[PDB]
RNA sequence: AGGACCGAACCGACUAAUGUCGAAAAAUUAGCGGAUGACUUGUGGCUGGGGGUGAAAGGCCAAUCAAACCGGGAGAUAGCU
RNA sequence: GCUCGCCGGAAGACCAAGGGUUCCUGUCCAACGUUAAUCGGGGCAGGGUGAGUCGACCCCUAAGGCGAGGCCGAAAGGCGUAGUCGAUGGGAAACAGGUUAAUAUUCCUGUACUUGGUGUUACUGCGAAGGGGGGACGGAGAAGGCUAUGUUGGCCGGGCGACGGUUGUCCCGGUUUAAGCGUGUAGGCUGGUUUUCCAGGCAAAUCCGGAAAAUCAAGGCUGAGGCGUGAUGACGAGGCACUACGGUGCUGAAGCAACAAAUGCCCUGCUUCCAGGAAAAGCCUCUAAGCAUCAGGUAACAUCAAAUCGUACCCCAAACCGACACAGGUGGUCAGGUAGAGAAUACCAAGGCGCUUGAGAGAACUCGGGUGAAGGAACUAGGCAAAAUGGUGCCGUAACUUCGGGAGAAGGCACGCUGAUAUGUAGGUGAGGUCCCUCGCGGAUGGAGCUGAAAUCAGUCGAAGAUACCAGCUGGCUGCAACUGUUUAUUAAAAACACAGCACUGUGCAAACACGAAAGUGGACGUAUACGGUGUGACGCCUGCCCGGUGCCGGGAGGUUAAU
RNA sequence: AAUUCCUUGUCGGGUAAGUUCCGACCUGCACGAAUGGCGUAAUGAUGGCCAGGCUGUCUCCACCCGAGACUCAGUGAAAU
RNA sequence: CUUUAAUGUUUGAUGUUCUAACGUUGACCCGUAAUCCGGGUUGCGGACAGUGUCUGGUGGGUAGUUUGACUGGGGCGGUC
RNA sequence: AUAAUG
RNA sequence: CGCGGGGUGGAGCAGCCUGGUAGCUCGUCGGGCUCAUAACCCGAAGAUCGUCGGUUCAAAUCCGGCCCCCGCAACCA
């Protein structure tokens, strides 16, 4: 079968990334949750 | 001719390709190109717009000479050339300061022959000069709304405007479709019918002829669900209801023209 | 010349068997259909929740779609178990 | 270590995507491996990724994202100009050999090549977000010229062989060599040079474009491969030498010819067809704003610089994606012998493996299959499943038809080996020689050698010669849909959907319509032979009767009618 | 008849025997001319039906070869 | 007061011409190496068109919901 | 202007 | 078995929701017109209302049963 994912870690890096947050208000609220939540892992990162 | 093709493979029996042998078999003349990529009818929102369309051959804008905004000077065509785009075909007009632009093609015409454009110019078909020195119910086409607007009516393959009357400044107008309207008398238009008449009878022939010419095929409000079109539903074809667009506009009688300011312009409705 | 014929790659998923704690949350085996085209696919984008997309099945949109998922109203409500 | 067996268009060898040390060595093994394990993609420790030439980064650009002002929007924000991102594209340049336990076009050896900076010398007018040329393009088909590569012969080296023959028409092995440089071929395109004039190319122009003559008939561009050089070098079978018995040191003959032959190259071609087939920079060329004893531009030489990142291993998989060491999914490249039309398929080479539980028993039953007397669909919801049909050449082939079909209809015949025709033919390829010549990778003549079907005749073997794998069941009536296609991924591949065609209807462009509170786009850089929408669904013969109800359209007298 | 209730209508053909199929009789429960009507060559993993050929589909199964079942050793589930 | 004529004043109901509002996805020039946009001339329309306020009409395109019970089960019928 | 049949 | 409608001169149809006194066309009968028929013209006859019972002063009319006809319903395993 083929899973749904397969892997792409340049398309990753630009949804899944940190610039890709930070280009628009609403990823910035993404960020700030990580932030507020704690964890270690801000975004997805090499 | 308009040669018919044989039946010697399925899907080529009703086939009825229209050939024309009087166009160039060469590359268009480079610079005047410039690219025209599908926008496959999404807007900027990215939405679907125009709905069953996109695909089909790729396919290069020519910058067609609109305007004719050279006056008085001599120039003759060099060669055929086909606008994918276009259903008319063009010609690659060779002016006498060498300068080249396309131009729509009358169907009086063949290599070699001279025209010119211009306030003076001649009732040579081909010419195109602002209506007021054109006599009285000559054939024109690539009529402009409003001076210097380019081109707009009639540009189509097979299409003409037949002067009817000419009130002054304003200059009625017989459009193909019956609807008669007024235009500025400086508006320039050019002498002749429009070529390549024959384009209407090709009848493409094949299921996947759509497919090149970027149209798209279009499926059938019957058979859609009540929740995707007002029609279809019911257990066997059921109908019943009054057609409509699937917007819910109404369909097949609903008539729309209301700019209001523009309703001046126009004399005669359309029959 | 052909949405042409036969037939691999490739694609499509018709019959039966196998298998339904299976090797696999849709397969494999033995036969099929398409296969110069309305073909297939690699890569990168664009179109998204009362919307997208849809050669139209009410399908598809992260194994979930007659209205995705997540979180918040919310300890909703339930003459019911 | 000796044998068997498997893939061998892969189950092999290189990469990308993607993993993140799984790579190599030492050592250990509880836990990880469906078994034991002194084994391992497991634990621990150490080692391993070498670039001016590869890639990335970089210059540039497509879809598309962001977006200085701006427009619009209750706020958030949306749109979009200049710009700048975005390779899945284009853009300068490296090969051969050798070496490590694990890395190399990256190191070493040999031989080069390209883009810039600087200095000297000899000369010269140079000079933009500007112009032009170039970059720069489709499907399909055909044929020619070559190569990769293979076979044979020759040559070289070795063997003459443990059951019969085997110094011969004999057997085994080797016969390998690039980038660069020189020549510039087969072949492809375009008539060139000289001068004048000119509303053309947002300004200018010697460039391009156009109009004129002058004058000769070729010049120039593009272009695989070949032949020399690179290379009296490297590589090289086998001996000769040392063994911790893993390997190292040394030596090293021939290294040609003919034929077959690509999906690879010439070809980003030629021809043909329509569905008319990117953009920009690097490149060449022309000027302006400018600047001349300068700065710059060209040529030669010297010299310097080319940084940064990736480089291990897996890469159709136990390392990727699948919760597994999972019969699954995953793009590109290289690519041989025999048989065959074939990348099918069968058997093999190089190469990789025998798939991480075995040993006996040989029951029912289950699964994967072989054969089977007589009947041959009597089975069953139903010829489901199997059996069978199966290739090439040739004969022959109906009803019906839109005159292409049907059709590979159906139904038969000829298929092996050997010899002769013919001490291997037709054909293909092509040396020696001769001859022409404006002398070269030449044009003719000439035919050795090599390669090599097919057909006829004769003979012969087997029960069976398309002997295996491979490899259509066919015919007739009829429903339906024209047909190709498309669909419920994961129980519905269909009469449905779509379809060309036909009809109606909407629309004069600031188009109807569509998204969006709006701006703006889409339609469309199209516009009435255009497009949107609906219905129908090739084609052939056709397509009536009804406007009461309902929908639409036209008309406006009047009744009525809200805001005001 | 993909519409036909009554019904397996009736007549004719195919089969020894045919609620299906083909042709026809029209009493069309409840076809009808672009939610098209009727034909139609080619085409079909389409529906129904017939023949030849072919066969363990069956009459009636039999035997053999392999993977399991079984025994021994090692590891070691599940629903309930 | 009734009935009526001339002129002025005060406004309404129409039909034409005009420009200054306004519309301009006409052309040219500039910001500007930018077809956006803005500004300046000019051309064609022109108190139309368009938007806002208010209101009539149409309105399953959309949204919120309704569609009772009794019943020898449900529905039909009947009943309250 | 309307008149069928024998 | 349920709901709705209908039954009237020889035939096809009103009246049958507000019960006092059933009409229409055609056919039939008689007399004209034609040499005759059909037609035309004139005149006349013909049904107490499917049948059988109840209220009501009185019923084709309202109510109820029965005998018929017709449309529709007869559903979800």
């Amino acid at each position: 079968m083929k899973r749904t994912f397969q892997p792409s870690v340049l398309k990753r890096n630009r949804s899944h990334g940190f610039r890709a947050r930070m280009a628009t208000k609403n990823g910035r609220q993404v960020l700030a949750r990580r932030r507020a939540k704690g964890r270690a892992r801000l975004t997805v990162s090499k | 001719a308009v040669v018919k093709c044989k039946p010697t493979s399925p899907g080529r029996r009703h086939v009825v390709k229209v050939v024309n042998p009087e166009l160039h078999k060469g590359k268009p003349f480079a610079p005047l190109l410039e690219k025209n990529s599908k926008s496959g009818g999404r807007n900027n929102n990215g939405r679907i717009t125009t709905r069953h369309i996109g695909g089909g051959h790729k396919q290069a804008y020519r910058i067609v000479d609109f305007k004719r905004n050279k006056d008085g000077i001599p120039a003759v065509v060099e060669r055929l050339e086909y606008d994918p785009n276009r259903s008319a075909n063009i010609a690659l007009v060779l002016y006498k300061d060498g300068e080249r632009r396309y131009i729509l093609a009358p169907k009086g015409l063949k290599a070699g022959d001279q025209i010119q454009s211009g306030v003076d110019a001649a009732i040579k078909p081909g010419n195109t000069l602002p209506m007021r020195n054109i006599p009285v119910g000559s054939t024109v086409h690539n009529v402009e709304m409003k001076p210097g607007k380019g081109g707009q009516l009639a540009r189509s393959a097979g299409t003409y405007v037949q002067i009817v009357a000419r009130d002054g400044a304003y200059v009625t107008l017989r459009l193909r479709s019956g609807e008669m309207r007024k235009v500025e008398a400086d508006c320039r238009a050019t002498l002749g019918e429009v070529g390549n008449a024959e384009h209407m009878l090709r009848v493409l022939g094949k299921a996947g002829a759509a497919r090149w010419r970027g149209v798209r095929p279009t499926v059938r409000g019957t058979a859609m669900n009540p929740v995707d079109h007002p029609h279809g539903g019911g257990e066997g074809r059921n109908f019943g209801k009054h057609p409509v667009t699937p917007w819910g506009v109404q369909t097949k009688g609903k008539k729309t023209r209301s700019n209001k300011r523009t309703d001046k312009f126009i004399v005669r409705r359309r029959s």
